[PDB]
């Protein structure tokens, strides 16, 4: 992982986003959402991620 | 028969009636501070609470 001043960034498109597998899995401190509820995220489709 | 401009108070009411319709149905597309102007996205996006 780079700096905070060179902070990595990366775009994703065209795909399919599976965010229970990110939900479920305790190995994250902290998993914070603002604008939409995390269990509502594989209801969704977006773009430009 | 000639001069069209002839009825002008009934003309005028119609469109004073016409006009309060269509700012009552458009003031349905504001914000009023809220993240969305659609109430149906805020439902299936967002958490109750």
């Amino acid at each position: 992982f780079a700096s905070v001043y060179a902070w990595n960034r990366k775009r994703i498109s065209n795909c399919v986003a599976d965010y229970s597998v990110l939900y479920n899995s305790a190995s994250f401190s902290t998993f914070k959402c603002y604008g939409v509820s995390p269990t509502k995220l594989n209801d969704l489709c977006f773009t430009n991620v | 028969s000639s001069t069209a401009s002839a009825l002008g108070k009934l003309q005028d009411v119609v469109n004073q009636n016409a006009q309060a319709l269509n700012t009552l149905v458009k003031q349905l597309s504001s914000n009023f501070g809220a993240i969305s102007s659609v109430l149906n996205d805020i439902l299936s996006r967002l958490d109750p609470p």
